[PDB]
């Protein structure tokens, strides 16, 4: 019922970079708030508590300000590891209540992908529907276009993609794109191409494959 | 310090009971000094508190939940437990358990889990569960290969490579929910193109909630 009022949602830092999240609940808290952090797929891990205190094992570099209705969670040299969601919460009356969450990106240098495609095997076939599956790997910006292309015609409507959270060492993501058909559709053509425009390519990657060669 | 070990089903009907358990490692569930919280996170919502139980029998639950909610600890097992009555859509989260210390200096009472388990997916349908079908992303200095996790409900999968032993290069993607109302993701993984002759790939397709395990070789042709 005392609601949390977090900002921003999102943020893009470079490693090292000073980092500010704030969070304002809508009546006086005195100290009783707590920061989190929640890294992908893994338990969320308290980092401050009682507005300023670290939390044993928490490295130093994570650091909590602020009391009543306005709280500071300053990271004060960002890792590649601090990639997670951060969320406040105030511990004064009951229910517990968390703010909606700041999402930390890692800015690093432009790293192009690289690409691979892959065909449908015979044993789906036999069901009646092809899956072809294009692989962007470890690039950076997230920012990709991903067109497909059967016997050069352009296809739309037919595709659905898929991005891996940023990696925890090298921040870097991958990407997958799958093109659904028929089987039918599938062999009324030859030519199968994925088409890769990203920042760091000076010019489009196409790889491609003929069916049955 | 603590370990907190989540089960229970993934698939639960609406209007039926949902009830999850926490086993506890490492401290007594019936120590005074601590609490048990149970908190949910609906797929790209927020996180919502539950309630917390203390063995004395002091419990609170949100009021929010309160009038479906009750929870309850066992000793025999050292583990404590949800539930959840009449459930619907928007029942569908990753639930969290999680330990708290109480110290009314720092905190309100029962209100600062400081442990948490790394939660589980309950996803309220009617539908049944299904198993996935695998295929093989063949091979066409570094070569990728991987397989094709098809048609799939509800989540998660889990994959691993050559039983556990090859994980660096992987990524398995997020499974996207395809048109059919069923799952599908791809896991894929580099490797070097000299190791392709000699080295055998097998990728492991693991599908609890229906009780599915699949193993898909992965060679060139």
């Amino acid at each position: 019922d005392i609601v949390m009022t977090q900002s921003p949602s999102s943020l893009s830092a470079s490693i090292g970079d000073r980092v500010t999240i704030t969070c304002r609940p809508s009546q006086n808290i005195r100290s009783f708030l707590n920061w989190f952090q929640h890294k992908p797929g893994k338990a969320p891990k308290l980092l401050i508590y009682a507005a300023s205190n670290l939390q044993s094992g928490v490295p130093s570099r994570f650091s909590g300000s602020g009391s009543g209705t306005e709280f500071t969670l300053t990271i004060r040299s960002l890792q590649p590891e601090d990639f997670a969601t951060y969320y406040c919460q105030q511990s004064y009356n009951t229910p517990p209540t968390f703010g909606q969450g700041t999402k930390v990106e890692i800015k690093r240098t432009v790293a192009a992908p690289s690409v691979f495609i892959f065909p449908p095997s015979d044993e789906q076939l036999k069901s009646g529907t092809a899956s072809v599956v294009c692989l962007l790997n470890n690039f950076y910006p997230r920012e990709a276009k991903v067109q497909w292309k059967v016997d050069n015609a352009l296809q739309s409507g037919n595709s659905q993609e898929s991005v891996t959270e940023q990696d925890s060492k090298d921040s870097t993501y991958s990407l997958s794109s799958t093109l659904t058909l028929s089987k039918a559709d599938y062999e009324k053509h030859k030519v199968y191409a994925c088409e890769v425009t990203h920042q760091g390519l000076s010019s489009p990657v196409t790889k491609s494959f003929n069916r049955g060669e | 310090q603590v370990q907190l070990e989540e089960s229970g089903p993934g698939l639960v009907k609406p209007s039926e009971t949902l009830s999850l358990t926490c086993s506890v490692s490492g401290v007594s569930v019936t120590s005074d000094i601590y609490y048990w919280t149970w908190i949910r996170q609906p797929p790209g919502k927020g996180l919502e508190w539950i309630g917390y139980i203390f063995y004395n029998g002091d419990t609170n639950y949100n009021p929010s939940l309160k009038s479906r909610v009750t929870m309850s600890i066992d000793t025999s097992k050292n583990e404590f437990s949800l539930r959840l009555t009449s459930v619907t859509a928007a029942d569908t989260a990753v639930y969290f358990c999680a330990r708290g210390t109480e110290d009314l200096g720092y905190c309100s009472s029962g209100s600062c889990p400081n442990h948490w388990g790394q939660g589980t997916l309950v996803t309220v349908s009617s539908a049944s569960t299904k198993g996935p079908s695998v295929f093989p992303l063949a091979p066409s200095g570094t070569a990728a290969l991987g397989c094709l996790v098809k048609d799939y409900f509800p989540e998660p999968v889990t994959v691993s490579w050559n039983s556990g032993a090859l994980t660096s290069g992987v990524h398995t993607f997020p499974a996207v929910l395809q048109s059919s109302g069923l799952y599908s993701l791809s896991s894929v993984v580099t490797v070097p193109s000299s190791s392709l002759g000699t080295q055998t790939y097998i990728c492991n397709v693991n599908h609890k909630p229906s009780n599915t395990k699949v193993d898909k070789r992965v060679e060139p042709k």
